[PDB]
């Protein structure tokens, strides 16, 4: 999955 | 002559607290550890996860001693949660070491409260660190060992043989509810990130880098040329954002922070995650097998649920100056379009009353009235929507 | 208030309370539903209002409903689960509404079909087609057309 | 060169053996541990509910020697039991160890036979003192430890590092029936003072202070505007009691014995409640915030299982001067009145000899007939009872 | 609950 | 719960 | 799989 | 839940 910083 | 480790803990112990939680939902009754984190304010860490919706808060020290304790913060995505003592007379605090330290290998005590027993202490090592994945959305850097930790032991203490805190236990890995030797821990030095912005703001003030990624495996680095087989693989870099202002490009490994090297990216997630807005770090970098280093400053960082504890499903913000809340998309199935929100709307107001942005919508949602009625418009058409 | 309705034609407005149908007050919106869905079109009736305090009379004529007009059954006898209606001028019927798991939709029948004909005859209003299922032929070939295609669907 | 337990250890586990037992009720078969109390008269203490029920008794040394044993004493107030070999040969005795000096934090090793698999060691440290809540009824002080502790070890060994027993092992917590680091010993303290009465007289001669109490909470402090949070709180004394003799009086806290801290109620009572009568002790008391010093000396308290050893449910003693074996009180549905005997009933003799004490009556049970006559007396009426 | 000693 | 040995 | 305490 | 006439 594309997780966010 | 015997060794024993009953010279730190005499010292020590009096800092580890027993938590007795009374709340509804359906009412319940709670119970785990705390940690003293600073004896004259009072302030004491435990698990958000033992906290949370709990009407009536007790707190019973090492020696017996009862006492009433208020909320303080809490953060979810983190499970740390500080309570303050009322009357803080005569406590005990911890000293808090560095965890980035911590070394696979390095002998652990654990301290907690398994089933109301009592202050209960075990022996253990560090398993390893880094360890993620029990829940993927949540900031986990946890510590495993093989300190003997049950029910009850959530928010006790995690110390070196010398009785510095290195991490608050957090949970357990058991198929069966008894602990099968594999506790989880949050290092000392996150809990000490998030427990300073409790003290301040009563919140944590999220700081956003602005980079997407993904966990770098041994694959990734034979296509990418790259020698190092773990770390931050930098999907993209977002517009304006801090990391975007630093020079960071996309096609980069990130290897260290603070001159620390990092396990892994749902590690490194976790250890951003609970710092506050603005703190200038040091990244290790690697872009075709040359490292660059770069000092950085978090930028500041909406769904319905937001803004309503049970209803999902509807993005929306304020429209304008004073133009109200519109609603920005809705997915078809959701609890907002269980009750008919489209995408497009325009909140005007609800219940009489005029609204121009969220801030007059949750002067209202804090009045609580047993039905609402949304004055809203979609389009030329001036509609209304019910709730409750 | 619909677009193009003859309460917005009369001057009724959203969040109005209704309390009075030709004088006889009203008990609940339920019971005025049944009250109007059995009135024939067109008829003159009078409300009475209550908005911001204050009492409002209007005169409204009941009107044709372009969106669920017909539903599948009272055509062929024993299908329902489609609400179905006309399209434009004789440009046959265009289904509103179809429901999960009713004998319409086990037959594969989607909303926006347009129905252009069936058995050589073509269809172009709901009395063009019961014009057909008086006739009560043994197999039914319908050339409707979704979307920009012309297909066919068959019954029995 | 490498710090290892083994040096110790070979010197201990020949003290610790397996008990293989066989008995009925029916029959069944189970297995525990113990611990070679005087290697020359062959003394092996165990938990009382090891033995319960006991046909045959057949004790496994570490070097695989096999020997027979018959009871000695029972006590399930505390579940401490002692047996003696039958023909002992070459055994090693263990060092006891003084419990009252035990602190939280020292290293333990625990030494049973778990699974019966033979004597098998593990280690941990002192996870608490004093503590208690498993069966209200019971003396219990138990310690708890991380020690892996699991069915078999009942009766094994808990030592300290220069191989002195510190407790016997007891009992465990586990919702699964497998150990997860909660185990629970009984003090040396208090095994070497309940053995010792079992060497003399096969029984423990209970003796009390004649005082009643309950736990001291801080809720209950406050309302005593008495500074301890913790302790045994006086309720009330009985009259011709030591304590009365002594002078103390209701409304006083108890805090410490011998100097030594109380941890509970539950301990305390635990901890004379098996010193032999008479021990001379003191005790620290606290009335109206003013502390005082009493020294005191255990009475006489005056009060089937310990007959038979096979039919419970029936406290009996002697009567009078040379006047039979009364029976206290019997419990419905126990294999003593499963043969009619009732509360009230005087056993005067049994198979044509007549029975003054406990002591005649026994001299025919060691006699073995196929078939027992007792000629009780209900009231002023003479009857009989049959058995086997 | 009172307990006797 | 609460166990023996 | 994972437990909490 | 609104229902149309």
């Amino acid at each position: 999955c594309y997780r966010k910083l | 002559q015997m060794p024993s480790l009953a010279p730190m803990l005499e010292k020590v112990m009096p800092s580890v607290v027993s938590i007795n939680v009374e709340g509804s939902t359906q009412k319940f009754m709670a119970l785990g550890s705390g940690v003293i984190i600073d004896a004259d304010k009072g302030y004491v860490v435990t698990n958000n996860h033992v906290v949370d919706n709990a009407t009536v808060i007790k707190v019973q020290l090492s020696d017996g001693r009862k006492f009433d304790a208020k909320m303080v913060g809490k953060d979810p995505r983190s499970d740390i949660a500080l309570i303050q003592i009322q009357n803080p007379k005569n406590l005990t605090a911890i000293k808090m070491a560095d965890s980035d330290a911590l070394r696979v290998g390095d002998y652990t005590v654990a301290i907690g409260n398994p089933f109301g027993l009592g202050e209960t202490v075990t022996s253990g090592i560090v398993s390893a660190l880094g360890r993620s994945g029990l829940n993927a959305e949540n900031y986990e850097n946890f510590i495993q060992t093989d300190a003997a930790i049950n029910r009850g032991n959530a928010g006790g203490a995690l110390v070196n043989l010398n009785g510095e805190l290195i991490g608050i236990n957090t949970a357990i890995l058991a198929p069966d509810g008894g602990n099968i030797g594999i506790g989880f821990a949050i290092p000392s030095n996150m809990v000490k990130n998030l427990t300073s912005q409790m003290v301040e703001y009563g919140q944590v003030k999220r700081g956003e880098l602005g980079i997407m990624g993904t966990e770098l495996n041994s694959e990734l680095a034979k296509a990418m040329k790259v020698d190092a087989q773990r770390g931050a693989f930098v999907s993209q870099v977002l517009p304006n954002s801090s990391a975007a202002k630093a020079g960071i490009k996309a096609g980069d490994v990130i290897t260290s922070l603070n001159g620390k090297p990092i396990s892994s990216f749902a590690a490194l997630r976790a250890q951003v995650g609970t710092m506050p807005v603005g703190s200038k770090l040091t990244l290790g970098l690697l872009r075709d097998g040359k490292q660059v280093n770069v000092n950085l400053e978090l930028q500041q960082s909406v769904d319905s649920s937001s803004i309503f504890n049970g209803i999902e499903g509807a993005e929306m913000s304020n429209k304008g100056k004073d133009q109200g809340v519109v609603v920005n998309n809705v997915k078809t199935g959701t609890p907002a379009a269980q009750i008919g929100l489209k995408k497009g709307d325009v909140i005007i107001g609800a219940n009489q009353q005029a609204v121009k942005n969220i801030a007059e919508l949750r002067k209202v949602l804090d009045s609580k009235p047993s039905v609402l009625a949304l004055n809203i418009q979609r389009g030329d058409s001036t509609i209304y929507l019910l709730m409750q | 208030v619909l677009p193009n309705s003859s309460a917005a034609k009369a001057g009724i407005k959203a969040g109005d309370v209704i309390t009075s149908l030709n004088g006889k007050p009203i008990s609940s919106f339920a019971a005025l539903r049944a009250q109007v869905g059995t009135m024939p079109v067109g008829s003159k009736l009078t409300l009475g209002l209550l908005r911001d305090g204050k009492q409002v009379n209007v005169n409204l004529e009941l009107q044709q409903s372009s969106q669920n007009q017909v539903d599948s059954s009272s055509i062929f006898n024993g299908i329902e689960g489609a609400e179905m209606s006309n399209k434009g001028k004789d440009q046959g019927v265009v289904v509103n509404n179809v429901k999960t798991g009713t004998p319409a939709a086990q037959i594969g029948l989607k909303k926006g079909d347009v129905i252009i004909g069936a058995n050589q005859q073509a269809v172009k209003n709901i009395a063009e087609l019961r014009k057909v299922l008086d006739s009560k032929p043994s197999v039914l070939a319908l050339n409707i057309q979704r979307g920009d295609s012309t297909i066919y669907l068959l019954m029995q």
